[PDB]
C-alpha cells in the first residue's frame, strides 16, 4: 500500500465579509489522484475574521502539497493565503 | 499547568512508528475519541469483547483515510510532567520545509527502530529518509533524542539482538552528531504495549534504560518515562518581541489587523511596535486569539492585533513585527549562515540564487560567497572559499536577499534564524544564520 500523510490546511480569506461557503466549495472542487478531502470547520482568528481549517489525506508520491497550496491560492477572490496547520504520517 | 514540549517521531516505513505514536496518543491523550469509542464497541464482534489497542488503531487509520474523522492533525498527549505536542513525521517530501520553517520545532526526537534483521538494516541506510530526518533535527538544534527498538516480539525479546541493535544505532546516531550516552534506548512492542506505558514482563534481562544528563544519570523502564524525563527547555518569554506576519486584513470599523505567530517575547496592547523590513512604527490597540481578547500574546500564540495609520498595503506576509523599544527588527543587506546540503541531483556554486523560506518570508537569496567548508559536527573550518558544495557538505555562506528581508541570528532568535532552501521540487539545503549585516 501507498504512503500517506493527513494534512490540516488553514485557508485565509481577504476580510470578515468573504463568502466562506464558496471558499470551501472551491477547495473541495479541487480534484487530484491520491487526494481525499476531509472534515472542515470555520475557525475564528479574531476581530470577526474566520479561517477555513480543512483536513485532507494525500498519497505522498502523487500529491504535491506545494502545488495543492498554490492551486487553492488561485481562487484570489476568496483566498488571501494558505498555511499548514499540521501534518502527520498515516 | 503541565509544561509544554514538542516531540517529533521519526523512523523507516517498516519501523512501526505510527502504531507506536498512535498508542501513546490513544492511551495518554484525547484525539478522535468518538471514532476510538465506536471501534472499541465494534471489537466485541472479534470474540466475546476483548480487544487489542493496535486493532482499534488500525480501524482509526482506515477511518481517517476515508476523510470522515473529525479532529485536525494537531496531536497531543500527556505525561506526568508534560502536555506533549507530537508529530509522527510524514514521509511526504514537502514535510522537510514544514519541519524547518513550520511552527513547533521539536524539543526531542524519538527514533523508532525496527528490530527485525532485514528491517533494521533497511532503516539505517546512508540515503534513507530516516537519516535525513535525524540530520535535520540535529542541525536545527534538537539535542534531545530517545531511541525505541520496536518489534522486540518478532525477535523473541532476545537480549543480544537488542544489544547489537543499540550498538549499531549508536554508531548511526553518532555519525549524525548525537552523543549516544545521553540517549535512552527502550526495547518496546508498539503492538503489544511492552514498555510503552507499563513495563514489559517478556524480558527478565531488561533492567531499564538510562541516559547521562548534566545533573546525573536518569533511568526508567518505559517509553513514557523516557518522554517524561525530557529536559525542560527555556522559552523566549524573556527575549525581545518577534512576530512574523502570515496575513494582513482590512476590517471595517476596526482597521488594519495583521495576524501571525508570536515567536519570541510578548505582544500586549499599549506597546509601540515596528514592522521590518518596511520600518513602519505604530501602537498596538488590542490583541485577539480565537474568541478571546488578550492582555498578552505569548510565544506560540497565533494572534491578530489591531494597529492604526497603516494601510494593509504597507505591511505584508513575511514582514516581522517587533518591539520598537527593545531591539526592534530590521531589514538586512546580507546575512552569513551555515548551510548543510541535503542529498539532491545537483551541485552548488557561488551565484546560485534559489528561493529561501525563513519564518513567513519566501525570498530568493543569492549564495553571494562560499566563505568556508566546515566539519559538520564540530564546525571546524576545513577550507577557505570552497569552489562548490555537494550533498553532505556543511559550509558558511554569505547570502544577499533579492527583496527587503528581516532575519535574525539563530543564536538570538531561533525561529527567524533557520531556513529551508528550495529547488528541484524539494528542500535541497537547510540553513542556520550565524551573523546579520543589519540595516540602518
Ligand atoms: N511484530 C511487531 N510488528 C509491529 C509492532 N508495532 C508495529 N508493528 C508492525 O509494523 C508495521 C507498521 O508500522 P506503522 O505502519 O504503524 O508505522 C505494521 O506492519 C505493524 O503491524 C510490534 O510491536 N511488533
Amino acid at each position: 500500500p501507498a504512503a500517506k500523510s493527513i494534512v490540516t490546511l488553514d485557508v485565509k480569506p481577504w476580510d470578515d465579509e468573504t463568502n466562506l461557503e464558496e471558499m470551501v466549495a472551491n477547495v473541495k472542487a479541487i480534484e487530484m489522484e491520491g487526494l481525499t478531502w476531509g472534515a472542515h470547520q470555520f475557525i475564528p482568528i479574531g476581530f470577526g475574521i474566520k479561517k477555513l481549517q480543512i483536513n485532507c489525506v494525500v498519497e505522498d508520491d502523487k500529491v504535491s502539497l506545494d502545488d495543492l497550496q498554490q492551486s487553492i491560492e488561485e481562487d484570489e477572490d476568496h483566498v488571501q493565503s494558505t498555511d499548514i496547520a499540521a501534518m502527520q504520517k498515516l | 499547568e503541565k509544561s509544554h514540549i514538542n516531540v517529533v517521531v521519526i523512523g523507516h516505513v517498516d519501523s512501526g512508528k505510527s502504531t507506536t505514536t498512535g498508542h501513546l496518543i490513544y492511551k495518554c491523550g484525547g484525539i478522535d475519541k468518538r471514532t476510538i469509542e465506536k471501534f472499541e464497541k465494534e471489537a466485541a464482534e472479534l470474540g466475546k469483547g476483548s480487544f487489542k489497542y493496535a486493532w482499534v488503531l488500525d480501524k482509526l487509520k482506515a477511518e481517517r483515510e476515508r476523510g470522515i474523522t473529525i479532529d485536525i492533525a494537531l496531536w497531543k498527549f500527556e505525561t506526568p510532567k508534560y502536555q506533549v505536542t507530537v508529530i509522527d513525521a510524514p514521509g511526504h517530501r514537502d514535510f522537510i520545509k514544514n519541519m524547518i520553517t513550520g511552527t513547533s520545532q521539536a524539543d526531542c526526537a524519538i527514533l523508532i527502530i525496527a528490530g527485525g534483521v532485514g528491517e533494521f538494516e533497511a532503516g539505517i541506510s546512508k540515503d534513507g529518509q530516516t537519516r535525513e530526518h535525524a540530520l535535520l533535527a540535529f542541525t536545527l538544534g534538537v539535542r534531545q533524542l530517545i531511541v525505541a527498538v520496536n518489534k522486540m516480539d518478532s525477535v523473541k525479546w532476545d537480549e543480544s539482538r537488542f544489544q547489537e541493535i543499540v550498538k549499531e544505532t549508536s554508531n548511526f546516531i553518532k555519525k549524525v552528531g548525537y552523543n549516544p550516552k545521553t540517549v535512552p534506548f527502550v526495547p518496546i512492542s508498539g503492538w503489544n504495549g511492552d514498555n510503552m506505558i507499563e513495563a514489559t514482563t517478556n524480558a527478565p534481562w531488561y533492567k531499564g534504560w538510562e541516559k547521562e544528563t548534566k545533573a546525573g544519570v536518569v533511568k526508567g523502564k518505559t517509553l513514557l518515562e523516557a518522554i517524561d524525563a525530557i529536559e525542560q527547555p527555556s522559552r523566549p518569554t524573556d527575549k525581545p518581541l518577534r512576530l512574523p506576519l502570515q496575513d494582513v486584513y482590512k476590517i471595517g470599523g476596526i482597521g488594519t489587523v495583521p495576524v501571525g505567530r508570536v515567536e519570541t517575547g510578548v505582544i500586549k496592547p499599549g506597546m509601540v511596535v515596528t514592522f521590518a523590513p518596511a520600518g513602519v512604527t505604530t501602537e498596538v490597540k488590542s490583541v485577539e486569539m480565537h474568541h478571546e481578547q488578550l492582555e498578552q500574546g505569548v510565544p506560540g500564540d497565533n494572534v491578530g492585533f489591531n494597529v492604526k495609520n497603516v494601510s494593509v498595503k504597507e505591511i505584508r506576509r513575511g514582514n516581522v513585527c517587533g518591539d520598537a523599544k527593545n531591539d526592534p527588527p530590521k531589514g538586512c543587506a546580507s546575512f552569513n549562515a551555515t548551510v548543510i546540503v541535503l542529498n539532491h541531483p545537483g551541485q552548488i556554486s557561488a551565484g546560485y540564487s534559489p528561493v529561501l523560506d525563513c519564518h513567513t518570508a519566501h525570498i530568493a537569496c543569492r549564495f553571494d560567497e562560499l566563505l568556508e567548508k566546515n566539519d559538520r559536527r564540530s564546525g571546524k573550518k576545513l577550507e577557505d572559499h570552497p569552489k562548490f558544495l555537494k550533498s553532505g557538505d556543511a559550509a558558511l555562506v554569505k547570502f544577499v536577499p533579492s527583496k527587503p528581508m528581516c532575519v535574525e541570528a539563530f543564536s538570538e532568535y531561533p525561529p527567524l534564524g533557520r531556513f529551508a532552501v528550495r529547488d528541484m521540487r524539494q528542500t535541497v539545503a537547510v540553513g542556520v544564520i550565524k551573523s546579520v549585516d543589519k540595516t540602518e
